[PDB]
């Protein structure tokens, strides 16, 4: 490992999991400024709103998950920046 | 075909249409088009500019 | 247009063309011609450009 | 240039966010989950370099340049002899 | 509701803190900074948000959205 | 826009457009574009066309 | 101490950069008993912990401006509530018409009453985000704010001025310096700052066709040659105020 | 309606304002650079302080990017020409001034860098030179803003 | 409808794009490979570190691919000249920008590198001035980006 | 009612006067500076008095933008083609005025400089010359605030 | 139907992928010959393994032909202006990217082949060097697959 | 009867009076200039005579704002092209006369001046060359005034 | 029914295929004969084995000789344009990389011809880059018999 | 009757008269001055026998005011073309024959003077060798006088 990569696994752990779970929040309210990033097609316009709502659920998961990595990446470089 | 933006006899207008002889008559053709020869349909051919 | 009318390019053209033209290509020469010798000019270093 | 400055941090923060991190969004779980890992990284090494090292230290200088010059030369003078006491604190 | 609300709330809070908090410092080689510090905070961040607020007061024209936000209108909120 | 004049022997011979067309006797100005352009009874007499000639006639009678 | 940081965080107004320098200089304040040990060599790094105070200061306040623009890479914050209208406020009986468009093609929002949310308690509205012509708006504002943040801090310098000569004992600067300094700059300033704060005010949506032109009127003003045609007057005797203080 | 070959001179506007300030901010940055690097050689600490030069420069393509992106903002299919001249005048004098500015700050930067390596004085006479240097390119702002709003 | 020549300007922006961007990228490119190959000699440790500028370079080319693509993806039969001079706008204000930032990496590139083997203290200098350089195509992309998509 | 494309000239009258004389200022000061930091070295006092050049050169600038100014402010779509030649000629008036001002203060501010460091007595020699130099720039402005408001 | 003079263009393109990276493939070759030559009589075994610069400039060559061999198969007498032009712009892409690369390798190959001469440890740094100028070829191959396949 | 755009000739008169004379009187006071402080260093008691030169420089510049204002006054909307191409003559002919005098006062303020720190007798000499130098901008004046006022 | 002027093309592409190889392989037969001629002064066993340069530089005449026969063969009065486009695209392409091959094998040349007399073991090098510069000339040509035969 | 632009020509032609004279006289001066201030630090007695060439290069502009004089006095907005065009004649005609004369007064003026300093036999040979440089000034002069006249 050494102590400059657990640093830098300190600080993309903690940036990881603020920006991600804040993304995470405004999924879940169906934030109007998130819409470029929700990845639906020209069809997912039918009906209503279900497609892009079941879109926005998705990427709340996928922003979700990435966060879980970055927890991961910290509790690895919490050890190992003690152990370096 | 033949395009000019101002086929007239006045002067602030190109004076294009010229008298020899004092006249009583003058004339403007804003945006004078025409073609008279091998013209096909009722459509204008491509138009040389007079400018 | 569905008679293929002309493009009613004006009179005065070749004076608006040859104003434009050679007004620019002055400008861009004065610019061009002025940068080339800002860019080009001596920094006049002497002090240290030998140590 | 206060507000020159904060268009620009702006726009390439928006940049950097559009080019690098929509590419990480995707239709299911895992595969979105797992690509967001490695282009927030690489977003976040751009950030650093470009929006917090090089816009940060522009902003810096800029901020300074307006009090040195465009504040601080109506009122002071600016010319005089730093005081440097003896002390063994510069050992 | 009206605006004078939120103003003479921010005009309250800033000017206690320049003020108030400035009547509140004790005696001592740091009491002109403290002040100092006080003042320029509350004067910058009072004329700050005050001109931001202001602007947002009875826009000249709204925002224009991009057609697929304009049919998210129709449904998110 | 105004449809252009057509000179029209077995077919389309001459064709004729402007976006104003006007006179004037001793200064005094008129307009003739509505008295000419879509016409359908427009006065095309004395005009004539030839592979190597041509003569366009507009009249005007008040 | 204050007017660095503050000026700074306008250039640099962002809020995750605003935690990430916050968090940065306080692992540097909270560490600070161990990171004095370390070496010399590294200047980057002497010069940054020797500024640790000064970038946590500075950071605070990059929070608080990227809050007031309402920014974190393009994105909106959860903080503040909303003015702008949803597509039932657009479906009045009026500009229903303008719905149908809507389905069809971009459209800007009418900021009618009754479509319109009302005057709006914060910063930037989160709407501004998203909208296309967001930065329009914006640089309009930004630009005007920065002239006002600049023209108070040089009114500020001038009465710096002021003490710094009087505790020199200078009758002579305070009367020909300040005083005709500080009416040159006012006269000029304050017409042009009046005028900013009068058009957040006096106009609106129903106004905005034909509103005349705040720079135009500014530069007529210095010239002292408005050709009593072109843009509209602002208000009453303006051509007097004009006249007198420049 | 309106002509077009209209939309291009505002477009122009908006490509002069960007390319002529990225090509002084280049000239800006390039002679700062060989004279800090050609510097530290003989005074290795001076680095941090005579950045300033390239940051000096740095702005000037930012006051391009203002201008740029508030002409690119006012573009639409059918610009009054009107409206796309003045975006043409703004492109250009904001470019152009920042091109100006540009080598003002690189002739400026590169000269006194070096000078103040010898001489660590020279430091508060370079900042003020750089003054006047880079008011050339909020000069071409000034201007770009006016004409861009007229 | 459009007139035929109407996609001209559009392709002229995707092709300018990767062009002007290649050529700074060159430039940079070459300058940079002179200094680090001349100096070498001197210091073979520095070799692997002062790849920096080169591949900074390389950025300012991958700029221009950038918008060369997202111009060329733009691209169509019918496509409005409005549209089609935006492209050319776009390909010009990302292409020559580029060559701005690819002029500044060259002669920081070389400059920077032959300082640091005469003193290596100036290389986070170097990697600093590198930026400003590089930015500059950043801006001209932000530039192309903004005129490329309304 | 009379010519469009009026617009055109009038708005190079604007940037005309603003970039020729911010070519002018950067030449002056440039050149101006080179000699101030080169000088420096030897005379680390004359700094503060030795700026006088590089100020006369914004001055230069200055009197370009002031035209630029009243000549964007005196534009409209409707311009008669009198005015907005009027507006040309004052904008190449002031700007290449300012233009030749400029080299003359650069090569005057340089030489004068490098001069008085050697002798301080040129010191008044310098400014004296030096005023001939920048009244240049104010006939061209006069010149060009004649022609932009007849 | 389509104009007449449409395919020039194409053909245009199709001439100009092959004579601008023959361009640059030759000036990569005669500054890496140039280099390997004058290395060979103080190294005579490395001009085996200097061999790569030219080897890179010879691709430049192959990436101009590919794209003139497909824009050469993809002409019709009617073919219509939007696709001639696309053929222009995928010519004058990998064309001028091909010189581009072509510059990067020449310069690049010369000073690397000569410092390697005199330094063993370099011939690792400068292909890394030669990969960062020649992916400015194929950047420019990309762009033009992209746009001769609209 | 009068045409439009009548004014350019006219206006591009009074603009090369004054430019021209001021590029004469900045390139005669640049020379000059060098070579006064070039010059005074050795002889400080010369600076307040040596500055002739440089006053007849100026003088060449206020014939071109002489003539520059006599046509800028005499324009009018509409102005007949005779009286226009008249204003554009006497606009050259002063403007270029002093460009041409502007040489020569340079060169004779440069050699007249720093020879005459050698040689204190060639002072009067330089006066009467001087003269000679600045009657041409006089010569260029009354061919100007003539012109302007057919 | 084909244009009056459409085989001015046609005549353009075999005339430069013709002269723009010619050109290329007199460059190429100038370098390699300057190098030859020089190096031969120490190194008779040379003379022979170094031709190799100008024979290479002799295919490069023969490509150009091989496509302007195939468009000479191949004109008529009937000719449809289209055609002639092609054969100019030809003549152009096989010509112009006719002239960056015979550039290329000058450089290579001359530069390998006084390398293999400093040290014998570069021939099989100045083959080998040679293969690398004369293949640009059959590139040239492989475009040029596609175009020209599509 | 005569044509709008008829009265140009002659204007061009007074312009010319003047302008290219005054240049020729300029040269012719400033050359001469160089040659007086080396001549003068030797031989400083010698400057009023050496003033001939200057005062023969004031005579050359002389020639170039009496006909730019006689042209002006002959223009008017009625006048043919025929009258128009042989007085630009006489403008180019004596303009550049007085520029051309103007440079072979100061070349042979600066030897002439350097010359006589070192050899005072050449002070007869100098003054012989510029009248004939001063009679080609006559001869510009003379068919000057005949076409404004004519």
């Amino acid at each position: 490992c050494g102590p400059k990569l657990a640093a830098c696994g300190i600080v993309l752990s903690a940036w990881g999991v603020i920006m991600l779970i804040m993304l995470g929040i405004f999924f879940n309210v169906h934030s109007a400024v998130l819409i470029e990033d929700v990845p639906f097609t020209e069809k997912d316009f039918e009906n209503g709103p279900q497609n892009i709502y079941n879109l926005y659920e998705q990427v709340s998961y996928n922003c979700f998950i990435a966060a879980g990595l970055y927890l991961l990446l910290g509790g690895f470089s919490f050890c190992q920046v003690r152990l370096n | 075909s033949f395009h000019c933006e101002y086929v007239s006899s006045l002067s602030k207008k190109g004076s294009l249409l010229v008298t020899n002889v004092p006249s009583l008559w003058q004339m403007t053709l804003h945006n004078f088009q025409i073609q008279a020869f091998n013209v096909t349909g009722e459509q204008f051919s491509y138009a040389s500019d007079c400018a | 247009s569905p008679y293929n009318l002309a493009y009613k390019y004006n009179l005065e053209y070749s004076v608006v063309f040859n104003l434009v033209l050679w007004i620019m290509t002055g400008l861009a020469l004065a610019v061009i011609i002025t940068s080339y010798n800002i860019w080009n000019m001596d920094p006049g270093y002497d002090s240290i450009i030998y140590r | 240039r206060l507000w020159a400055l904060s268009l620009a941090h702006a726009q390439l923060s928006e940049v950097l966010w559009t080019m690098v991190i929509h590419i990480g969004l995707h239709v299911r779980s895992l595969a979105g989950g797992l690509g967001l890992f490695f282009i927030f990284a690489a977003f976040a090494t751009l950030t650093v370099a470009i929006l917090l090292i090089m816009e940060g230290l522009s902003a810096f200088l800029h901020a300074l340049r307006l009090h040195w010059v465009e504040f601080q030369n109506k009122f002071y003078t600016g010319t005089g002899f730093k005081f440097l006491p003896f002390s063994f604190e510069h050992i | 509701h009206s605006f004078a609300l939120p103003v003479i709330i921010f005009t309250t809070f800033w000017g206690l803190i320049g003020i108030a908090g400035p009547w509140f410092v004790p005696k001592g080689p740091n009491r002109g900074v403290i002040i100092t510090m006080l003042v320029a905070t509350a004067v910058c961040c009072y004329l700050f948000w005050l001109i931001a607020i202001l602007a947002q007061l009875n826009p000249l024209f709204g925002p224009q959205l991009k057609n697929e936000t304009i049919w998210y209108v129709r449904f998110l909120w | 826009i105004h449809p252009p004049v057509s000179y029209n022997d077995t077919a389309p011979r001459i064709l004729f457009w402007a976006q104003n067309f006007s006179v004037a006797y001793k200064d005094e100005w008129k307009d003739l574009t509505s008295l000419t352009f879509g016409v359908e009874n427009l006065n095309l007499t004395g005009s004539f066309w030839n592979d190597s000639f041509a003569m366009l006639s507009l009249t005007y009678e008040p | 101490v204050i007017t660095f940081p503050f000026l700074f965080a306008v250039m640099f107004g962002d809020f995750g950069h605003g935690i990430l320098m916050t968090l940065f200089a306080v692992w540097m304040v909270l560490r600070e008993s161990r990171i004095l040990s370390q070496k010399n060599e590294n200047e980057m790094f002497s010069m940054v912990f020797s500024g640790r105070y000064i970038i946590l200061l500075m950071g605070l306040f990059s929070i608080y401006t990227g809050l007031i623009y309402n920014d974190c890479f393009s994105k909106s914050l959860n903080i503040f509530g909303s003015s702008w209208s949803v597509r039932p406020m657009f479906t009045i009986g009026n500009w229903t018409e303008e719905t149908l468009l809507g389905s069809s093609v971009l459209q800007l929002n009418p900021a009618i009453p009754g479509v319109f949310g009302g005057p709006y308690p914060f910063g930037i509205d989160p709407i501004w985000n998203i909208a296309t012509n967001k930065l329009t708006f914006l640089n309009s504002f930004k630009m005007k704010m920065s002239v006002i943040l600049g023209i108070i801090h040089m009114l500020f310098g001038v009465s710096l001025s002021l003490f710094n000569h009087i505790y020199f004992k200078k009758p002579l600067n305070i009367y020909f310096g300040f005083i005709p300094e500080i009416i040159f700059m006012s006269s000029l300033f304050g017409y042009l700052v009046i005028l900013i704060f009068y058009k957040w005010t006096a106009y609106d949506a129903h106004s905005s066709r034909n509103a005349p032109s705040l720079l135009i009127h500014f530069i007529n003003m210095f010239l002292f040659s408005y050709p009593e045609s072109g843009n509209a007057m602002l208000y009453s005797g303006q051509k007097g105020i004009q006249c007198f203080l420049i | 309606n309106n002509p077009e070959y209209s939309s291009f001179f505002g477009v122009m506007g908006a490509s002069s304002a960007m390319v002529f300030s990225a090509m002084g901010a280049a000239y800006g940055t390039a002679k700062s650079g060989t004279g800090i690097a050609a510097m530290s050689v003989m005074r290795p600490e001076l680095i941090m302080k005579s950045i300033i030069p390239v940051v000096m420069a740095g702005i000037i393509a930012i006051y391009g990017l203002v201008v740029a992106v508030l002409i690119a903002n006012s573009l639409t299919d059918g610009i009054t020409l009107y409206r796309s001249f003045l975006q043409l005048g703004a492109g250009l004098s904001v470019g152009l001034s920042g091109l100006a500015a540009g080598f003002a700050i690189g002739i400026v930067g590169d000269a006194g860098v070096r000078g103040t390596a010898q001489q660590p004085r020279l430091f508060v006479g370079m900042i003020l030179i750089l003054i006047f240097a880079e008011v050339l390119g909020l000069y071409g702002l000034i201007v770009a803003l006016i004409l861009s709003t007229k």
